[PDB]
């Protein structure tokens, strides 16, 4: 039987890692791709008999609007995960940590100071910065949550949306910033480094007011015939050796305590990133937060 | 002829992959002493990787990837998707774990037989996916089908993985 995985990650980024699981467990893994919301929506409209087995990746704890589409599951090895980011959610297992970032074009920046969201509101940057549609992309959604978290004001979101160009796709944000069409943009660390690594003049800024950390998750999909290897896949993806490879390849931070960085000095340590205080992180359902800002 | 060109390239690629694995084995303990956040240890690692690259006949590019760190000799930013992924290693350094991938862009033999003898090269897996091609008629990623174009060919099995090297000629 084929193990079917829903994933918003690009195929070429997860297929080599899933290929090793295929060899270890003597199973074949088919991947269904798309945006997080589109995968979720098509899953919700699938019958019980045609649904896949695992949803791998995406900010599931923040975007799942239909909890009845997933199976409750908590591995006993959850004690190995960072306490601040363990899933408070029965049907999601925390997987990877991905900082959202402001990406800055270093060819264009000059002396313009860009340390966070309020620097982006400078008159010299009006119409010269970009972000992705929060209604269709989790990156834009997470950034609007971060802006809303500054003062718990919907008006802060609207003021930013009257200052920055909205693009339909998150990938277009980093591409157009890197190519010099915009001075800055709202992206995430992995996307920024992808273009930085091929020579483009991009800098990475953690917003000083508060930096939204994406908690990507894994979820078992409720179907009529669960694949018996799917729980082993969750354990595989959350294992110590696999998390070490994922951190190196995705430019992410591990969910595990024994992989996380604690050397005081280094920027890869989470404590050196100005994260949003936990008390301020919007605890609003995905569909309701969008309604607030429409 | 083709047969004398297929066995030399297989044996050369067989030897190069061995030298990579041996390199890894012999540098295991040394890598665990190297902190890649320290610029002295980065230089020491680049010296070892560039030494290994130029000990091999083929044109090889390395990508050493870690948390928010990317070390490569692909200075012109050639697309690695048009290259042959030729080894992958998960390496423990002093500060973190890094992934080392080595890509083959060309070999002096395959480039010569393509120029002098118009003999081209393909690398396909047991699933028949194209993993390398120095001929623009073929596209990386797509499936191989000998009949459609149907040239005089000869294939051998590569030693390190379930791959086949195919050299053909019109």
């Amino acid at each position: 039987n084929v193990l079917t995985v829903y994933s918003p990650y690009q195929s070429n980024l997860i297929r080599p890692i899933l290929n090793e699981f295929e060899k270890q467990e003597h199973v074949k893994i088919e991947i269904k791709h798309g945006s997080t919301q589109v995968l979720l929506s098509n899953l919700h409209n699938e019958d019980f008999s045609e649904r896949g087995d695992v949803f791998m990746g995406g900010v599931l704890s923040e975007t799942i609007d239909h909890p009845e589409d997933f199976v409750p599951y908590q591995d006993t090895s959850v004690t190995q995960q960072l306490e601040d980011y363990r899933s408070n959610n029965k049907y999601v297992t925390s997987f990877l940590l991905m900082p959202t970032v402001i990406v800055v074009n270093s060819d264009l920046q000059g002396d313009i100071k860009i340390r966070g969201y309020q620097d982006l509101l400078q008159p010299i940057l009006k119409g010269k910065i970009a972000y992705s549609n929060p209604n269709t992309t989790t990156t834009g959604y997470q950034h609007m949550r971060a802006i809303y978290s500054m003062h718990h004001r919907v008006s802060d979101v609207h003021q930013f949306q009257n200052h920055a160009m909205q693009l339909s796709k998150t990938s277009k944000v980093i591409e157009d910033v890197a190519k010099g069409k915009y001075y800055a943009g709202l992206s995430y660390e992995q996307d920024a480094r992808t273009w930085k690594n091929k020579g483009y003049p991009v800098s990475i800024v953690y917003p000083i007011e508060g930096t939204m950390l994406n908690v990507d998750g894994i979820a078992l999909v409720k179907n009529a015939h669960p694949h018996p290897k799917r729980k082993k896949l969750v354990q595989y993806l959350t294992s110590r050796s696999v998390q070490q490879r994922l951190v190196a390849e995705f430019d992410a931070k591990s969910i595990r305590k024994d992989v996380s960085e604690q050397s005081d000095q280094s920027i890869e340590n989470l404590k050196n990133i100005p994260l949003i205080p936990k008390s301020k992180l919007p605890d609003i359902p995905h569909h309701k937060f969008l309604e607030m800002i429409q | 002829t083709i047969h004398q060109h297929v066995d030399e390239s297989q044996s050369s690629l067989h030897h190069t992959e061995k030298q990579i694995q041996t390199f890894i084995t012999q540098h295991n303990n040394s890598f665990q002493e190297l902190d890649l956040t320290n610029h002295h240890d980065v230089t020491a690692t680049k010296r070892e990787l560039l030494k290994l690259i130029h000990q091999q006949p083929a044109t090889l590019y390395y990508e050493l990837s870690g948390p928010n760190q990317f070390i490569t000799n692909n200075y012109e930013h050639l697309n690695t998707k048009n290259m042959y992924l030729f080894s992958t290693h998960q390496l423990k350094f002093k500060n973190s774990t890094y992934m080392l991938k080595i890509y083959m862009a060309n070999t002096p033999r395959l480039s010569e037989i393509k120029k002098d003898n118009r003999q081209f090269a393909l690398i396909v897996d047991q699933y028949d996916n194209i993993l390398y091609a120095n001929d623009d008629r073929f596209t990386i990623g797509e499936k191989y089908r000998p009949q459609q174009f149907g040239f005089m060919n000869e294939s051998v099995k590569l030693n390190h993985a379930d791959h086949r090297l195919i050299i053909y000629k019109d």
